[PDB]
């Protein structure tokens, strides 16, 4: 992205009467000198920022991992969609709304879960 | 006009069941019996003003015949920036985020007079008797939309009673949204503003929340 | 013995353990000194 | 007489004793409150960290 002639086509906001709220996007807007010839430090560096949110909410982007069958009434070591434990399983009759797929005890410890796989409501124990 | 919320703007606030057990939360909860604005489809009155969106909205509409049909979410309105239009037409449920040219007054008849041009679209997806609860909320980049129906047999009021919301749908828009317009068919429905307020739920057996209490209000 | 409140209090280690005298043999206890006394 | 009519209207005479009691329970509570508080980490929860 260094051109010889000068790739003028990136630029950022030179002034701003106030600091901008994170995450928030907008003479203000002066072009970069980037060419061949400039020093580190002054070489067009590209950037991208991951900024994935994990809070308790259904997740649908995660890296390859197999799944595998899940077994009842014997208390092993699970990890359901990164939430990682130990405990037994039982077939649970609280009943979540289709919204909800966790359920949290008193001790903000995870005491329900819904399977990622089968849309059925476990209890832990 | 003005109307007493006495008990309403309440959604179960995360994705979590629980049962018989008394749960603090800190939200934007819309604070009870707070005066929430009146607007009314007589005849003769037509009122669809453009009203700011801040900390997220509490929407209630006392309809019948279905007259209320959608609204539109924005910052400009004129197709300078992005905007998000919700419908429900005859025949289904549009929702699409572009940079919408509006007319001045939109509207739909029984027509689909509302924007004039869509210059830039990202996101898109097509799917008194009665009285819908719904709460909009915009955070970090996600558009919530919590929703109820509840029958009702009453003339021209918000009724007094309790019910807890639910969440429907959650829409990666990421757009700029300051005012907001509801889309009416061609009834009366109260607008109310959402505040960060701790709240006292109670969830009974069957894990349905019953009751709900400020810790603020008085 | 446990197979609510108590139970998320049990499981995180809190354990409660019974006291010896049941209260049978308090209430056994309590009826011979009244009886002492009478 | 007069005591056993007493003990069923009034719930307040035994007060010294559920004052005991409650607060065997409260003091646990808030003992297994404090493993929701994060204490200033990124998370208030073992697995996750
Ligand atoms: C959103 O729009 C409002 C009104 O135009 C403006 O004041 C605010 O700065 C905008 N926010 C961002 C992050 O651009
Ligand atoms: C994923 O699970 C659902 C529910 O069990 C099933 O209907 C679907 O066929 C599964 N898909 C694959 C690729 O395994
Ligand atoms: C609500 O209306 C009453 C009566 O007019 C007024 O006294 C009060 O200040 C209003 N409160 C709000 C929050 O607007
Ligand atoms: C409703 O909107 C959808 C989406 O734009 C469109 O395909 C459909 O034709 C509309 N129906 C009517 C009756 O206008
Ligand atoms: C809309 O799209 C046109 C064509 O790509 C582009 O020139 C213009 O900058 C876009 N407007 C936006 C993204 O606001
Ligand atoms: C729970 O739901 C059942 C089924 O309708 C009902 O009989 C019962 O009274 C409900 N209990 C509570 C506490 O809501």
């Amino acid at each position: 992205d260094s051109k010889v002639g000068g790739n003028y086509n990136y630029r950022y906001r030179l002034f701003r009467k106030s600091n901008l709220k994170p995450f928030e996007r907008d003479f203000p807007l002066q072009s970069y000198g980037f060419q061949p010839t400039n020093g580190v430090g002054y070489q067009p560096y590209r950037v991208v920022v991951l900024s994935f949110e994990l809070l308790h909410a259904p997740a649908t982007v995660c890296g390859p991992k197999k799944s595998t069958n899940l077994v009842k009434n014997k208390c092993v070591n699970f990890n359901f969609n990164g939430l990682t434990g130990t405990g037994v399983l039982t077939e649970s009759n609280k009943k979540f709304l289709p919204f909800q797929q966790f359920g949290r005890d008193i001790a903000d410890t995870t005491d329900a879960v819904r399977d990622p796989q089968t849309l059925e409501i476990l209890d832990i124990t | 006009a003005y109307t007493n919320s006495f008990t309403r703007g309440v959604y179960y606030p995360d994705k979590v069941f629980r049962s018989s057990v008394l749960h603090s939360t800190q939200d934007l909860f819309l604070p009870f019996f707070s005066n929430v604005t009146w607007f009314h489809a007589i005849h003769k009155r037509f009122d669809n003003p453009v009203l700011p969106f801040n900390d997220g909205v509490y929407f209630a509409s006392t309809e019948k015949s279905n007259i209320i049909r959608g609204w539109i979410f924005g910052t400009t309105l004129d197709s300078k920036t992005q905007s998000l239009l919700i419908v429900n037409n005859a025949t289904n449920v549009v929702i699409k985020v572009c940079e919408f040219q509006f007319c001045n007054d939109p509207f739909l008849d029984v027509e689909f007079r509302v924007y004039s041009s869509a210059n830039n679209c990202t996101f898109e997806y097509v799917s008194f008797k009665n009285l819908r609860e719904f709460v909009f909320k915009n955070i970090d980049g996600y558009f919530k939309i919590y929703s109820k129906h509840t029958p009702i047999n009453l003339v021209r009021d918000l009724p007094q009673g309790f019910s807890a919301l639910e969440p429907l749908v959650d829409l990666p828009i990421g757009i700029n949204i300051t005012r907001f317009q509801t889309l009416l068919a061609l009834a009366a429905y109260y607008v109310g503003y959402l505040q960060p307020r701790t709240f006292l739920l109670k969830y009974n057996e069957n894990g349905t929340i019953t009751d709900a209490v400020d810790c603020a209000l008085d | 013995i446990k197979q609510d409140l108590i139970c998320a209090q049990k499981f995180n280690g809190l354990t409660v353990l019974p006291p010896l005298l049941t209260d049978e043999m308090i209430a056994q206890y309590t009826s011979a000194l009244l009886a002492g006394t009478i | 007489g007069k005591i056993q009519d007493s003990l069923s209207s009034t719930a307040s005479a035994l007060g010294k004793l559920q004052n005991v009691v409650n607060q065997n329970a409260q003091a646990l509570n808030t003992l297994v409150k404090q493993l929701s508080s994060n204490f200033g980490a990124i998370s208030s929860v073992l697995n996750d960290i």
